[PDB]
């Protein structure tokens, strides 16, 4: 049909960059005058609203995305044909591309941002504006997406369906041990090698040695 | 603004602030003001806070809304850390110059090395004007003036961006001339030498020569501009 | 026809777009991982112009820097023979820092870019990458690669830093521009005493502060490179296990 | 007849007595190892009601507590699917301490039980064991198992500890009953300065002392759990070697 | 004949719990007034007597138990029948049950006891009452028993007869590195029971197995 | 022809012991009154001359020794006969003997010597007389030899020709991580490798029978 669709990626990329752009823009606005006194009632209405919202909402998205993908799991996964596997691998790379961007925001942008907010307050609590976004939003978000990608591969790709890719295990569970110190998850190295092995195999001796040379 | 959350007994039994005063409570961008006052180093200093043998005077303020221009405590100009003796009193003052239009709450602050921030009285200080208009400036030893708001920033970009661009070029170069997938495959199949033979090494050997050269040059040049520099002044 | 691709266009077209998606997703990815690691350890000397001293900075930065450049080379080179491991990682970091310094330190909190610009790594990264290209060996890279990496840190940074080391007299005291910038643009939580910059010792003999720290970082970076090269390998593992 | 057993009685009877012998022998066993390890590290806060503070104690105990629970699970669950590893360990410790506090701290040296009662672990032990039962996974236990273990530590202790945090005025000073008990019942080698309990800081903001400590112990217990799970495995090794 | 005897276990359990009970009771008595001044001659007659006795006596018990079990080793151990092996495993579990109890006393009781004696003296030496019992008695005791169990298995069970069980090796030599700090842990009993459990599994037929115990 | 020559070893042993004796004798002379003030011009003429000479000279000897041995490498190395291998092994042991002596001087003699010079100055620089000899001479020298012996093996002995002996790698690269602050007792594994080849090259007859 189409091996490469990409509409799902775009959807996610747009829906993410946009969301964070809102968040960043919003913190420009309610950062100064709203997020400096954590004992004021304006803090409750503009920052503690977000904290109370996002955590339960993230935990539901996580298990939701979870269950859904187990349920729609391919119950006869070894039967999958070379064209259907090739399609599924490309959807897996899509998931990973979104993972990359979520990692960029959570681990670079909102992480180093907190560095500068520390030079702008003496802190009434550990729920500052930046911590609310960094630890309790951007981090859980890329964590959810990590799990998504993991279960996609688990439930659609035979290589991933039996046994557990160690690299991928580390990638999806790594996140829940980033909360201490506040190891690293370069485990994506091994997951893309695993994807590249399948690709190598699914391309015939012809596509391989001959066509791409 | 944090002070409320800080432990009550530590706030009472460390620095005791008196006679705090704000030259003005409204100021234009570029206009000066002084925060000043006295402080008494409590005689029964709490275990939890290191001896104030190493401390630092500061403007408790939400980022540089007001630029500090100078400060003084114990009758010294205090851009670096100072000792406070337990039991004694010291007088201090901080010259602030308006930068960012708004209504900010500006405190007197002292940080102790073993212990953290101790927050004095603060006061609302309105600032009027447009930050576009804000300047310093500052006189070098050679006699010339510079505006610190902008000084040096061009030269930074001029060095950083070209390098990042060079960095990007090189990555793109290899990513194009050889694939990711093609390269993986070649390597996995056995060769490997199909991916990299000289004159890929010739290209690398040349880029490196060019890089070293550009480094020597840029060093020498920045050495001619600016031929007399000092190390950061610390202690 | 070349199954599972209908046409030769569908084949080469697919390859070409998965190539992009890998490059990108791996580009950050390592950046997220590199940044958090670096930011947590090498701080801090990278955030602030008034910590960019002659001793600590050209020591902790090269040594903490080389880590993901080594792991990233273990990845690109072993598996794809692609000679951009070090620059892939170093560039990732530079962009994630710059974006942040600009959009946040400045755009959000209004610190001048002269206070908060990052250290320069790309030149050392190139040396690292070309040494791996020319010799084909990570043992050689570990030795001469990581030595050049350390030596070249301060020179490739000098051009960006020299302007701020011009001298000024303030209230009868000598200060560098860098000290003053620090001093002027008030940080709530940065007392001068916290810095961890060179403050003098009765065992400095010269005149020699930078080149000793340069060579020190160079030699130590050899060990860290080894250890991180092999961790790049472990992270590139394709082992499947059987339970949890 | 079912060789090497003469009868079906002899089979079932032998199985039933060896079952008892294993339980018991393994029960302590892990108690002896658990106790020594724990006693040497978590001390000390466990011995003395006047160390049972809000910061140190609910930190070091959960973290040092989870070790032998994790290993005990790795053994009971992997090889027997029996869901009581944590409770096997935590109960053994409690018994070994209580016996001692009573027979020795008090029976021998006459310190009141109110000075020397141990920290309560059985609730968190349960949460740990059930998370392993429900999920079938050590990874999930490692995460949500050890997090609950952490969080529940102070709550499951409060009932035993609250009595002694009632205020009293001695000679113009405020004291807890707990300070006063320690004070009254003279220990030769226990100077008040040696305690290692919360004494305040300029960075506490609240009101938050116990909750941050509980979460901190939770998050750190995850790592220790992992490590000790796998060590439970290593210790479960059936490897036979060939020389010494 | 009898796969399960147990008399040996009982003998050891009784002969142990009783002995320590004496010792604990005796230290209640000569702890207070006898064991507080280590420079008094009452310390020599009530506490230093024990130290000088137990160490040589323990070193002889240890090598004794060792040599005897090597000597009475089954010289043709592979021939052992399923009923005779099943008996020998049950004796080994006995040995271990005694090891468990000796570990309880050495590593819990007399160890945490020393914690409370430290709050009762300022110490004239490191031979206090409690150290005399703890390091120099209760610890060597459980150490001897660990060696015993190890050698029983080595000399009676074919699995343990050739090669060395790693988990057992750690269990019997672990002890001699507990003397550092003060100044690893021997949960190696985990692997030993699993090794025992493997033997049991095999010696029970496909019938006793899958069928009978289900 | 001759399985054991030894003239090469003697040459090296003589050429080294002698050289270092000169160096040691020389530092007796110009150590006192020449090497106490590093700001005096006599320091330049008697100590900094050596530093500037030896480093380039060592780097050229090192690559020289390397290239030469690669170029004269045995291009058909598996063809080597049991008597020719046996000879080359004995030359390899000769290289190693020299290695041992160069390790002795570099890591024992001039290293512990610096311990005593530190008690005789307060130091104008890190280029003291002892450091000049220790770090920048004796050390590079035994490092050059280590590489020599490694390449000899690589280019003359089949076992060493294909693959890299780990021990020997660690022995020959080890050196370049002594400049920080592991240890290179990697000679253990190299002599066992040499001993395996000797075992095999002696017939079942030489072996079990003759040496018993
Ligand atoms: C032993 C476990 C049992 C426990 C049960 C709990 C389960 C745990 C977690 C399971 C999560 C697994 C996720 C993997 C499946 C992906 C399915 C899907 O939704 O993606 C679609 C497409 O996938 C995409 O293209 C993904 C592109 C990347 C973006 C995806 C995520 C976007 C997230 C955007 C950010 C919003 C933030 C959300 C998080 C808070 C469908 O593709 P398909 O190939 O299955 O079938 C197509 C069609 O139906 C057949 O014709
Ligand atoms: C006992 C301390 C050392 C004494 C000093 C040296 C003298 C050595 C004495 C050796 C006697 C120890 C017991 C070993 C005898 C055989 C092993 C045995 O114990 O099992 C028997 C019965 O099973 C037992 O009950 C096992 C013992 C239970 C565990 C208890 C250990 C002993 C307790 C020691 C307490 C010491 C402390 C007392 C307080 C001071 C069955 O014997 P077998 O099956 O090996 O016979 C086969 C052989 O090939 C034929 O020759
Ligand atoms: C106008 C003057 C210009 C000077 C030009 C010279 C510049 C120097 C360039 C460096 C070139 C390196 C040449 C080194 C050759 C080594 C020889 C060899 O490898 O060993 C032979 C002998 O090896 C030995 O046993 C030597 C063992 C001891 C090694 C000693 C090394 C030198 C020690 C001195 C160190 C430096 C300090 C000295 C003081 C300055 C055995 O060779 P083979 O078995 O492969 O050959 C086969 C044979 O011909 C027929 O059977
Ligand atoms: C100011 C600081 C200076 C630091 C300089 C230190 C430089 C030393 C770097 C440490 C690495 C030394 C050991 C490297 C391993 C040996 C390299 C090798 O394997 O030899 C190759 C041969 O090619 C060459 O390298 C030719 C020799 C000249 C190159 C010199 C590199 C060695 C460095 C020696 C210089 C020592 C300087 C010391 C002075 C301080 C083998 O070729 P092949 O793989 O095709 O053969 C097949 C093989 O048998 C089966 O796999
Ligand atoms: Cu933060
Ligand atoms: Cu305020
Ligand atoms: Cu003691
Ligand atoms: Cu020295």
């Amino acid at each position: 049909e189409s091996v490469v669709d990409l509409r799902g990626m775009w959807i996610g990329l747009v829906l993410l960059n946009v969301f964070y752009l809102i968040v960043r823009i919003y913190e420009q606005v309610f950062g100064w005058r709203a997020g400096l006194d954590s004992f004021a009632p304006e803090f409750q209405t503009y920052w503690m609203s977000i904290l109370w919202t996002e955590i339960p909402l993230e935990l539901v998205s996580g298990l939701g995305l979870a269950g859904y993908l187990w349920k729609t799991r391919d119950r006869n996964v070894d039967a999958v044909t070379p064209r259907e596997e090739m399609r599924r691998l490309v959807v897996l790379v899509q998931w990973l591309v979104v993972y990359g961007i979520a990692i960029y925001w959570g681990a670079s942008f909102f992480t180093e941002q907190d560095g500068t907010w520390h030079m702008t307050v003496i802190r009434d609590t550990d729920f500052t504006p930046s911590h609310i976004i960094e630890f309790y939003m951007s981090y859980p978000i890329y964590s959810v997406i990590a799990v998504g990608a993991f279960f996609y591969a688990k439930t659609r790709i035979p290589y991933f369906a039996h046994g557990y890719s160690l690299a991928f295990l580390i990638v999806a569970i790594g996140p829940f041990m980033i909360i201490p110190n506040v190891w690293m998850a370069l485990g994506v190295f091994g997951v893309v090698l695993q994807i590249l092995m399948r690709i190598h195999a699914l391309v015939g001796k012809e596509g391989v040695k001959l066509l791409t040379e | 603004h944090g002070e409320k959350s800080q432990q009550a007994f530590l706030r009472m039994r460390t620095l005791n602030w008196y006679d705090v005063q704000w030259s003005k409570t409204t100021v234009n961008v570029n206009e000066e003001m002084v925060l000043s006052g006295k402080v008494h180093v409590f005689s029964a200093w709490p275990q939890a806070v290191a001896n104030p043998r190493v401390s630092f005077l500061n403007a408790g303020e939400p980022g540089p809304v007001l630029v500090r221009t100078a400060q003084f405590i114990g009758e010294q100009f205090a851009p670096r850390s100072v000792s406070l003796e337990i039991g004694k009193d010291y007088a201090f003052s901080i010259n602030l110059r308006g930068r960012r239009a708004g209504r900010w709450h500006v405190h007197a602050q002292i940080n102790v090395e073993g212990g953290g921030p101790i927050i004095g009285p603060g006061q609302w200080i309105e600032i009027k004007g447009d930050m576009k208009d804000f300047t310093d400036p500052v006189t070098l030893l050679d006699g010339s003036t510079v505006d610190l708001e902008h000084y040096g920033i061009s030269r930074v970009y001029a060095w950083h961006l070209p390098w990042m661009a060079v960095g990007a070029a090189w990555i793109f170069f290899w990513f194009v001339r050889k694939g990711i997938i093609t390269s993986y495959i070649r390597v996995a199949e056995g060769k490997a030498d199909d991916v990299i033979g000289d004159d890929d090494r010739r290209i690398g050997a040349i880029v490196l020569a060019l890089t070293i050269l550009a480094t020597i040059v840029g060093y020498a040049v920045t050495n001619s501009t600016f031929p007399r520099t000092i190390p950061l002044q610390a202690g | 026809a070349v199954g599972p691709f209908n046409s030769v266009a569908e084949a080469a077209g697919c390859v070409q777009t998965v190539d992009w998606m890998l490059l990108v997703l791996l580009f950050f990815a390592v950046l997220g991982g590199y940044h958090v690691h670096f930011m947590l350890t090498a701080g801090d000397w990278d955030f602030w112009v008034d910590w960019k001293d002659r001793r600590m900075w050209p020591t902790v930065v090269p040594i903490l820097g080389v880590t993901f450049c080594a792991a990233s080379q273990a990845f690109w080179w072993v598996n794809f023979r692609l000679p951009f491991g070090a620059v892939f990682a170093a560039l990732g970091l530079l962009i994630g820092e710059w974006i942040n310094r600009y959009v946040n330190f400045w755009g959000w909190t209004y610190f001048p870019i002269s206070l908060v610009f990052p250290s320069a790594l790309i030149v050392p990264a190139i040396w690292l990458d070309v040494i791996l290209l020319l010799s084909g060996s990570y043992v050689i890279t570990a030795v001469v690669g990581s030595l050049g990496w350390g030596l070249l840190f301060y020179p490739n940074n000098w051009p960006a830093i020299a302007a701020f080391h011009q001298a000024t007299e303030q209230h009868g005291q000598l200060m560098t521009l860098a000290d003053l910038i620090g001093f002027h643009f008030v940080r709530t939580s940065m007392p001068e005493y916290i810095r961890m910059v060179e403050r003098g010792t009765l065992r400095t003999f010269g005149k020699d502060v930078v080149p000793v720290a340069a060579f020190f970082s160079g030699f130590v970076s050899m060990m860290v490179y080894f250890l991180w090269w092999f961790m790049g390998r472990w992270y590139s593992t394709t082992k499947v296990i059987d339970t949890i």
